[PDB]
RNA sequence: GAUGUCGGCUCAUCACAUCCUGGGGCUGAAGUAGGUCCCAAGGGUAUGGCUGUUCGCCAUUUAAAGUGGUACGCGAGCUGGGUUUAGAACGUCGUGAGACAGUUCGGUCCCUAUCUGCCGUGGGCGCUGGAGAACUGAGGGGGGCUGCUCCUAGUACGAGAGGACCGGAGUGGACGCAUCACUGGUGUUCGGGUUGUCAUGCCAAUGGCACUGCCCGGUAGCUAAAUGCGGAAGAGAUAAGUGCUGAAAGCAUCUAAGCACGAAACUUGCCCCGAGAUGAGUUCUCCCUGACCCUUUAAGGGUCCUGAAGGAACGUUGAAGACGACGACGUUGAUAGGCCGGGUGUGUAAGCGCAGCGAUGCGUUGAGCUAACCGGUACUAAUGAACCGUGAGGCUUAACCUU
RNA sequence: AAUUCCUUGUCGGGUAAGUUCCGACCUGCACGAAUGGCGUAAUGAUGGCCAGGCUGUCUCCACCCGAGACUCAGUGAAAUU
RNA sequence: CACAGGUGGUCAGGUAGAGAAUACCAAGGCGCUUGAGAGAACUCGGGUGAAGGAACUAGGCAAAAUGGUGCCGUAACUUC
RNA sequence: AGGACCGAACCGACUAAUGUUGAAAAAUUAGCGGAUGACUUGUGGCUGGGGGUGAAAGGCCAAUCAAACCGGGAGAUAGCU
């Protein structure tokens, strides 16, 4: 069904009584409230538009103000879209708690990596690096070879910006659900910096 | 003239 | 009036006459395991010893260590052992100079990328009033490997030996994504020890230099050897193949009409980009409701008033970044630095006192110092303004207002 | 064999595995006695081979300090066409 | 070329040291005639490294390692 | 005592990397060799082109050597571009 928006707070270990510690990511879900429901009459899809936190007055613009304004809800810090599984059911200002993973056993996290800037090949495609010796000369951490005896093939790995982009992990264990903390635990590790906003839906999977 | 270009 | 080369390194890509995995027919196929042929290219497809080698032999693995094309792929990407100069010997031929797909030792591999192409990243205009956001997904990429063990079952099979299909569970290798909580690396911006020397007037205490002077530790961050996840199930249409019913051909016949099964291929399902998809889309919200004149009178031109939503610029900046860009903040303010407190690391400072001839030790004292971390705090800097962007948004037609 | 085409000759040793190396056999394609033959301590920036130690040489790269690359201002080339 | 080159002779301080080596200094003389900033790939010149330790490769190329004084002790072979 | 040993100056140039329109028309950096001698070096002098010199490489003789450079024969000749 639909997922939820939260921000990375970070890691931790939690400890369990047959001597196992887990590897925890931490979420603060907060509550999310809907600005928008989106129907196949006017929008040909069925979704629900959502936002959570907040913002500063004097930085939220007229245009977004009208949007917060109609729903009757405060204004967030972003906003993002879920799709409907043919039986779900919203409404405008209706605000969802955590509690909705209470029951999912695992969910799909989503984020946007972090940001290693322009990468060399030996780091963002793990190619082999030439000899550092026996006679080499400026081409130790080179790629090599690019073609054949006369063009280079569309999709040819090479040297470009390595994350900054949107990452999903998927089949995630939820470990715990606090509601009145706003929290949620999933074991292992999640995409971002701390601080980032993340995406949580059930696992598709399953 | 030395083999390879110009050895 | 120059198309540089064997092998190796790196990077690959295609074909199928398929090595493994998958689906089937026959079998002199009992089972296990094999033989042969058909379909199948989604993915996967060894490390080493000797040798310049490819190849090959050998050792040990693997589900398998496929065959080929790509200038016997790839030297404006590397290498230069080999080939392929001048030097020097052996053997051999030659009176000799010298020579030999005979051997042996040694022996300069340059080029700042204009275009194409490719990997990344931006500016401009456009999408027909303008602007700020969320989306639809045309289409395009990524991913698709597999072993072992247990249950099923020591059952079926088989005289025994031996030993399953189907189906299910768990645990691994290789590869890949993300991440830094743990284990660790790094940590020339933290602390300490120590050698030689110079200086701070000197003692003491410090500092500079000597690869960070040489070393032992070590925060954050980055990071793997570290720890989490992933390959799918499912669906649709199929290949070889198996079929049902069924005539032509009173039988028979999988097919001609008709109908149903059928694989890691195909189309979806998962992940990512994505309306420059000029076929330029959809949705929500916000802003502007002036006064005239000239005129070869139109999507016309100019003047005064007006300057919105919003954007840009500037500034403090970022776990964003080559530059642009993207993100946060700008006194109605915690954005950066500083300050406070804590934490962490280092390991009991300095000074004084005590014991000792002294080097030292002890007490004050787990002291002092403490970078990037955590929680707070307007002390400093982020200035009021200005600039850009306008003034209701064409024509035709149709349906509605006036169904 | 600095000489052996056949040939990675054969045997042995060394290695889990040795077309090289060391030691024997002689079947010397095509050794041979001052264009010297066989040995030889010592020497060699000499050639080949095996060990100990050592290590980022490699498995497999990771981080850090600096000089360039990148941006700004100033000066201002080149082959080629 | 205001060019990381080459160019004979003389003078020869201090601490440590065997020393005209080397390190730090004196007298004295210089900071090398473009700078500012950022802190990507890659290149160059360096530092460190988990476990393994030549599996690299034509080849231990390069790098790492050894490194001084004194005493003890020291093989095959040998032209002694 | 020593064409003896280790090792600076000095003289050499074995390896690697860099550089290769270089800082340099052969160098730089880290190591390496000889370092009382067949050593090294300053000044001056001698040997001249089919000749010189050469511990010999076809090596050197003014960044040029299987016959230097300048000038002349000379508008050599070129059945080739
Ligand atoms: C790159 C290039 C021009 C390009 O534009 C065009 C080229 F790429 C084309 C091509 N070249 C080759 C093949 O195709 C080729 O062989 N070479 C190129 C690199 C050097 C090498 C060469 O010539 O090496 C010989 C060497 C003795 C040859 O030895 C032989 O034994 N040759 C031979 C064998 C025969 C056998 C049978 C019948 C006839 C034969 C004739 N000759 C020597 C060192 C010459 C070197 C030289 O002149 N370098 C200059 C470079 C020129």
């Amino acid at each position: 069904m639909i997922g939820l928006v939260g921000k990375k707070v970070g890691m931790t270990r939690i400890f369990t009584e047959d001597g196992v510690s887990i590897p925890v990511t931490v979420i603060e879900v907060e509550a999310n409230r809907v600005t928008q429901v989106k129907d196949l009459a006017n929008d040909g899809y069925r979704a629900i538009q959502v936002t959570t936190g907040a913002k500063k007055a004097n930085r939220v613009t007229k245009p977004e103000a009208g949007h917060f304004a109609k729903a009757g809800v405060e204004a967030g810090r972003g906003l993002w879209e879920f799709r409907l599984a043919e039986g779900e059911e919203f409404t405008v200002g209706q605000s969802i708690s955590v509690e909705l993973f209470a029951d999912v056993k695992k969910v799909d996290v989503t984020g946007t990596s972090k940001g290693k800037g322009f990468a060399g090949t030996v780091k963002r495609w793990n190619f082999r690096t030439q000899d550092a010796t026996h006679g080499n000369s400026l081409s130790h951490r080179v790629p090599g070879s690019i073609g054949q005896n006369g063009k280079v093939f569309k999709g040819k790995k090479m040297a470009g910006q390595m994350g900054n982009e949107r990452v999903t992990v998927q089949s995630l264990d939820v470990v715990r659900v606090d509601a009145e903390r706003n929290l949620l635990l999933v074991k292992g590790a999640v995409p971002g910096a701390t601080g980032s906003d993340l995406i949580v839906k059930p696992a598709v999977k399953a | 003239x030395t083999x390879p270009f110009x050895x």
